[PDB]
This record gives C-alpha cells, structure tokens and sequence, in this order.
C-alpha cells in the first residue's frame, strides 16, 4: 500500500510543480492587463 | 523444533525490515508538506479575484466611454515500527482529506477565474 | 498476547491506510483536473492582457 | 448602508424596455439591464449582510435575469450560482434547485460542462438528501457523470456512477444498476463494485448472472479471488440456488461480524431474502 | 432553439475569403472566420445537448479550422480539445486522434509542451487500447516523457514505454529505459519494481551477465532490493537461465506466483526467456 | 514556417535605438523592442520546435534584453525562464545559470527559481559555495514568505552542503533552526558537532532533544548520538566504528552520515597518534 500511496504522489508532483506554474504565468498576465486597461481608461479620458 | 525456531528468526528479520522499509511514509508525508506549501497557488488565486474585480470596474468603464532472544527483540522493534506505521496512517489519511477540499476550493476559484477572463477579454474585443 | 495485539495493530494501520490510497485517487484525479484549469486559466490571462494592450493601443 | 428596498425599486424601474416612439432615440437597452442588476446585486449583498439570505437569492435572481437580458450570460450564471448560495444556506431547496437549474442552462451552453457537471452533481445532492426527489436526482448523476466522462475525469464520473447506481437500486432498477457496476468496473479495472452488481443481479431474480460476475471478478483481478466480498457473493448466490433464506441470513450476520453492512446492502439483501421466502410460499 | 444544420450552412457561407474585386473594400477575413466559428460552436452545443457527439466533433474540427484561418490558434486548440472531447465519447477513436494531433501541434508550437505532453499520453493511451498502434504510442510515450523532464510524469510515462518497448521485442531499449528509470527515482519502490523489470528485459536479450550486473546494481545501489523477494526471484531467473534448465525456471515462475500474482508483462517476457531456452534447445540439435 | 535566422535578423535591425536628428521625430522606441522581442521569441519557438533548444534559449535571451529596454521587465523575467528551459534541456548548464540570475534579480518566484539555480549549481557544476548561497537566501526568503515546509527543505539543503563543505559549527546552527525529521536533525546537529571535536555540544544536543522531544528520546537516533559521544570521549576509534556497523545494519547510513562519521573518526585516530 505505501508503493502505491508513493508512487501515485510521486506523479502528484508535476501536478503540484505545472499548477504552481500556470497559476503563477496566469497572474502575472492578468497584472500586465489590469494594467493596459488602466493605461487605457486613462487614455479615454 | 530448532528448524522451527531458525523459520521464525528468519521471519521476524524480514517483518522488522519490511517495516522499516514502508516507515516511505516519510518521503510522501515530506512531501505533501511541500506540495502543501505549493497549493498555498491560493495566494496567487486571491490575487487574481481582486484584479479581476478592478478589470471588470475598468472595462465596463471603458464600454461606457539465543534463538528465542533474537525473536523477542525482532518483535520488539517490529512493534516499535508498526505503531510509528499506525500514526503516518492517520495523519496522512487526514493530510489528504485537509489537501482534497483545499483543492475543490482551487479548483472552482481557478475556473470561476477563468470564466471572468474570457468575459473580459470579449467585451474588450468590442471596443 | 502481545503477537496477537500487534497483529491487531498492523491491521488497523493497513485500513486506515486502504482508505488513504482511495484518499489519494480521489486527489490524483484532483490534480489532473485542477492542471487542466490553470493550463485554461494561463490561455485566458494571455488573451485578456492581449485584448487590453489592443485597446489600450486602438484608443491611443 | 442603502435600503434594498429602494435599490429593488429602482432596479425595477431601469429594467424596463424601451417601447415605442422611444426606442428610437434611447441607446441599447443593454446598458439599462446591466444597471438594473448591479443594483439587485447590491441589495443582495446587503440582505446578505443582514442573514436574510432568502431575500438575497431573489435579488440575484432578478440580477441574474437582468443580465441574461443584457446578454451577459455568463454574469447570469454566476449570479444564479449566488443565489443558489443564498437559497442553501437559507434552506430554501426548491429556488435553490430552480437556480443551479439556469446554471448549468447557462454553463452548458457556453461549453462548459465541468461547471455544469459540478453544479448538476450538487443538484442530486440537494434532490436526494432534501427534497427526496430520487428519481430526478438519477438523472442529474447520470447526465453529469455522462459530462466528466467526456472530460477524462475518470474519478468524479465513478463517484457520479456509483450515487446514480445505488440510487437506481434502491429505486429497484436492478438491472440498469448492475449495468452502471459494469461500467464503474470496466474504468476501474472494485471489490465493492464486484459485490454491488451482484446483489443487484441477486434482487432481479437473476443467480446466473451473479454466478458469472463473481466468475469475472474472481478471475480478472486477484484481489477478488481471495476477499471476503467474493466469497459472501457466493455463499449468497449458494443459498439464492438453494432457496433457503436461514442460510442466507446466517451468511449476512457472519459478514456483518466482519465488515459493517451499511444501509444500502441491508436492504438490498432484505429484498433478495424476500424474493427466496416468496418462491418458497409459492412452492407450499 | 436554432436548427443546427442551418447554423452550419450560415457558417459555411460565410467562410468563404473574399476573392478578386471585392477583396480590394471589403475587410479583414478574420471577422468572418469568428462569426463562422462562434456559429459553428452554437450549432455543435446543439448537436452535444442532444447527444450526437460525432456531429459535435466534426463542427468543433470545423469551428477550429475556421479558428487557425483566423489566427486564434489558441481558441483553436480549445476547439480541437472539444472535438476530442466529443469523438472520444462518440467511441470515434480516429478521429479523437486527429484532433489530439491537431491539438499537440497548436500546443508545442505556443510552447505549451507540459498540455502537448498530457495529451500525447492520451493520445498513446488511445492508440495502445482501441486502436493497437504500439509502435506510434511507444513514440508519443517518449516523447511526452521527455517534454516533461524538459519529473513524475515522464516517470510514469516512461513506465509505459518501457513496457510497450519490452512487450515489443526491444528488449535493449526498454532496459535503457529501465535504467533512466531507476536513475531518475534513486534516493524507491518504483526501483524495487525497474530492477527486476531491467534485469528481465537483458535476459530476453540472452544477455546473462547483463541481468547478473543489473542484479547486482540492485542490490548493492539499493537496499531494499537488495532484500526483496524480487532480487531472489531475479537470482533465480538468472540461475535457472544459466543451467539452462527450463523446470526449475518453471518452478521459479510458479513459486514467484504464489505469493505475488504475475503480471502480463513479466509473463511475456518469462514466456520468451523460455521459449529462448527452447531455441537453445533447438541449438542443441 | 519562417526562417529562424530571418527572423532573428529582423529583430536585430529593429532593436536599434533611434539615435540623432532622428530621435526627434520617432515616437518610443519602446514600440521597436517591443517588435524585436518578439520576432525573437518567434525564432526561438521555431528553434524549440528543431530541438535545436540552446538556439532557442539564445533567442529567448535576446527576446528578453529587448523586453527590458521596453520597460516589460515582467516578460523579461518570464522569457529568462523560458531560456532557462531551453538551456537546462540543452545541458547548457552556464546560460541555464545566467537565465536564472537575471529572472531572480527581476523577480525580486525568486526563491523558487533561485532553490533551482542552487540545485544546478550542486548537481551540474559543483559550485558547492554558491549553491548553499542559494539555499540559505531562498530560505530566507521562504521564511519571510511564512512557508515553513520549503524553508525547512532549503535549511537542509543549506545545512548538508556546508557540514560537507567544513563548516561545521554553520551547519549545526542551520539544525539548531530547522529543529526551532526532526530526529534526524538532532542526529545531524550532534554530528557536526563531533566533526568540530566539540562532545560537550554534542551531549547538550542529545539531552535537549531527549527532554523536549519523546519521539526522540526513544529513538535509535538518540541511542547512535549517545554511543558516538561515548566513543568521543572514550578516545576509542573501533568503538566507533563497531556502532556504526550497528547502525547501518538496522538504519541505512546515507552517504552524508558516512562522510561525517569518517570525518569524526579521522579525528580520533589523530589524538591517537
């Protein structure tokens, strides 16, 4: 049982590494927007 | 008799090993704390819910605009191992039902997320 | 009785730990999931700065 | 903090179309709905705020039709989800059901069906549980394990399968049950699963198909050969053959020494009890 | 609720590029190609509330193409993924493949190879089950392996390959394989697991020293296999095979069973390890 | 698919600032390296795509240098990243390396990247210094972050590398903060003692750990610490070596203990003699 518990969390781990990327590149992305729509409305004004 | 003895030494030295060898439990439970620390991609989550409030302000704006001793003390130490074994199943048990609901959590937050970007990203196409 | 109450014992833990391989599929699948968002999620982020540096140009 | 009232009031008096001579000079009335229902979502938050949470969800309710006049559906959706939230923990089930129903309208329509079956599955729950509307409840677990399948999720769609599988034995629909097994075996490919088809087929009368599922499974997985699930079924299927239902109940005690029978497999072995006892009164 | 076909047709015309003179005033294609797309999207929704996956599948396979005309290539391979989607559930294996190759390509071409990746294993997946194409999922295994070492998937990636490799008649490659697994996971079970499994694969290779010296690395690389019961067990597979007597190797086989049930792959192997004693025995003659 | 060389050509003849007269009549010349960038990080995909991977990194550095003459230092920092991945699959450790630093330096993320820096840095090029630099900063920065698990990892990392390193005395208080596994940080805290021929602190550790921690105090760890102690004090080398067998019999000495250990009895046969 502990084989499989640590082999199924082994794979877990690249789960656990390619969230923590893609939230990471995701937020990043939205900052950058936010900021562009800023620049935006304050061009618009 | 003694061959019965020498089957029983032989057992309780592979039961002690085995046991040690499953005490894997560590590098798991290691790493759980680990990829506990990681899905803490919360951070980043709350992040997100915040600046996706502020995109939906602004761009709606901008659509507005000798024999027997060794087996004692092989079960000795078996016993000292299997109840060490017996706490790492439970706190691994309830490490996995804490992590399960913290992921359900990420798991809608990041699609909700995901909705309100392509909604924005299709009423900025408009302008 | 002591054989006999570790017997006990190695039972136990062996439920308590077939409970925590179920436990740990229901995480997995979990995981691919949730991989699957964040893969969508990143997509949608790019797109939305796109379009905003868009706007932000088309306006300037 | 402003009187909701009066935000639904005013609400009510934008949300009204433009009929007429006038709707030649006024602009879209898109604009006007979406006003409409960011003041019911601010009436909402404050009954929220004053745990009158039933008064919330009806403010996001009109909120949300606000917006599917709008064409913000997917605003729509998430309000419906809101007022879902509000109708939940308000104990108000039925507008509950009624809002994760334009939810998931909504969320199915834009192609998400990973919402949609997440929502679907919390409408079995509240059907089941609350409002013990089974059959419907069926339904939801079928359509929305149906909805992850497509998506790969191979572990929600065999939870989904196993609620629409007991629901539907429960509901005496022992066959498509024991198909349902089938097919949680076949992505499973489980020792509970092996004894659920059988007990079903057990309950339709049929002992030769529960003699070759527990062929199957003693077969294709050894786990099965040497559980104590594998051996019950076949002691169960031996007193099925043999019409004695004393043996039978024996077989259940011994188990339930063992391992814990729950609800469902009580009345599932009640109803196979009763099935032998009724093929006896018929033999006298 | 619109008639899907209608929607397709509406898509269909509008598809067209503009051609010659009207060229010259009229704008951008792309918006077309979104209008097609969208309608497209609307009339598969359609097909998919009424269960016909395939239609869904072929318009989401046309909505994506129309898509690449645009140049939303990531859109497109949402699309792909729909379609995909819905051939999979249709039972269309091929053209749930198709998809998956369409789908790959937009990824690893926007540098998303963690996706092309995880899809490239669904893609091996469906090739190994409903369309036995071994040689083709042999190569999207190692490949999607190697894009996530670019750990854990491509562990478990390489698993798979190593053992559609074996199962195959490459036997050297597969053990390759087995080593890069065993390096990759040093410092555990899934090793108690790779030694034996290497050690089988080069003594299907009539390599005898190479399972010795695979052995070997187990055991003193390793504890655990040093101790475990697959470390006698590959002992004894080695023994037998040098005595070159095929019944204590079937005693062997059968004691091995007794405790831990065989697996299919380690039959196939033990079986051709036997029938390789057997064309010893023909050496004999 | 363009030419990857074109493409980079044309990111070159764009990437030169306005210089002169010139400057008065052309806007930002942000907008160019915008341009650049991205005709580079263009080349780079259809590199990545050859597998020909430190071309691709080349150009996603340069993509990243246009990137910050814009003023884009976030996609700079991202598009290290990416060279760095182009690298570390090329085996080229060294850009791999200055991918990282750069990203870090812009980041400051930066301990996640800057703990794989320090694991290039031991695993690929034995800059054993530099890499426990890594480790202790990034924990640092952990540490400030409030994620106690991954600092603790990186306390580890940190610790290891200098006890190997010689520094015994830093290793042992990089214990003393970790344990602040953990039988396993006492057992190293003693060791690094005995490696710095300081028993007595070694003594203090064993009993803080045997009175403040049950599990310990019972432990085989806290039995071998003793023993080793014993041996210390006794000036007696093959007693050392005889519980070291023990040990190793009954839990695997890896190759840190082993290194240690031999350390501290090198430092008992030098009494000796």
């Amino acid at each position: 049982l502990f084989n499989d518990m640590e082999e199924l969390v082994i794979e877990q781990q690249e789960n656990v590494d390619v969230i923590d990327k893609n939230v990471e590149d995701a937020q990043l992305d939205v900052e950058q927007g936010v900021g562009h729509t800023d620049k935006a409305v304050k061009s618009a004004r | 008799i003694k061959f019965t003895k020498q089957s029983s030494v032989a057992s309780t030295r592979n039961t002690l090993k085995m046991a040690q060898d499953a005490e894997a439990g560590m590098n798991t439970l290691g790493m759980l704390g680990h990829q506990s620390e990681q899905l803490n991609v919360e951070g980043n989550l709350d992040l997100m819910k915040v600046q996706n409030k502020v995109a939906d302000e602004k761009v709606a704006e901008l659509k507005k605009l000798e024999m027997e001793l060794e087996i004692d003390r092989n079960l000795d130490q078996i016993q000292q191992v299997s109840n060490r074994l017996k706490k790492m199943a439970l706190t691994t048990g309830k490490e996995l039902d804490s992590q399960q609901k913290r992921l359900n959590n990420i798991e809608e937050s990041t699609d909700d997320l995901d909705i309100n970007l392509h909604m924005n990203t299709n009423r900025l196409a408009g302008i | 009785s002591r054989t006999a109450e570790l017997q006990a014992e190695i039972d136990d833990t062996v439920g308590i730990m077939r409970d925590n391989i179920n436990k740990v599929a229901e995480r997995g699948e979990r995981l691919t999931s949730i991989e699957d968002k964040a893969d969508n999620l990143a997509v949608s982020a790019q797109g939305f700065k796109r379009g905003a540096n868009r706007v932000r140009k088309a306006m300037w | 903090m402003s009187d909701p009232v009066e935000l639904l009031k005013r609400a009510e008096k934008k949300g009204v179309p433009s009929s007429g001579f006038m709707k030649l000079f006024s602009g879209s009335d898109s604009y006007k709905f979406e006003e409409a229902a960011d003041l019911c979502v601010q009436a909402a938050t404050i009954y929220r705020l004053r745990k009158e949470l039933n008064l919330a969800g009806d403010s996001f309710l009109k909120a949300a039709d606000y917006q599917k006049k709008a064409g913000n559906e997917d605003e729509a959706g998430n309000t419906y989800v809101e007022a879902y939230k509000c109708f939940k923990s308000g104990g108000n089930s039925v507008n509950a059901v009624d809002s994760l129903e334009n939810a998931i309208q909504i969320f199915t329509h834009r192609g998400q069906f990973r919402r949609g079956a997440n929502f679907k599955f919390e409408l079995g729950e509240i059907l089941e549980n609350d409002l013990h509307d089974y059959a419907k409840a069926i339904d939801c677990y079928e359509l929305a394990g149906e909805w992850y399948a497509q998506d790969q999720s191979v572990a929600l769609s065999n939870k989904c399968f196993i609620k629409c599988a007991d629901l539907k034995a429960l509901d005496g629909q022992y066959i498509e049950a024991s198909d349902i097994y089938s097919k949680l075996i076949k992505s499973s490919m489980l020792k509970d699963y092996f004894l659920k088809k059988g007990l079903c087929q057990l309950a339709a009368t049929d002992a030769v198909a529960a003699a070759r599922t527990l062929q199957e499974g003693q077969s294709e997985d050894p786990n099965f050969a040497d559980s104590r699930e594998s051996n019950f079924l076949k002691s169960l299927i031996d007193a099925v053959n043999e019409g004695d239902s004393e043996q039978l109940s024996e077989h259940c005690k011994e188990f339930d020494n063992f391992m814990r029978l729950d609800k469902w497999k009580i009345t599932i072995l009640n109803k196979i009890k009763e099935s032998i006892q009724q093929q006896e009164d018929d033999l006298l």
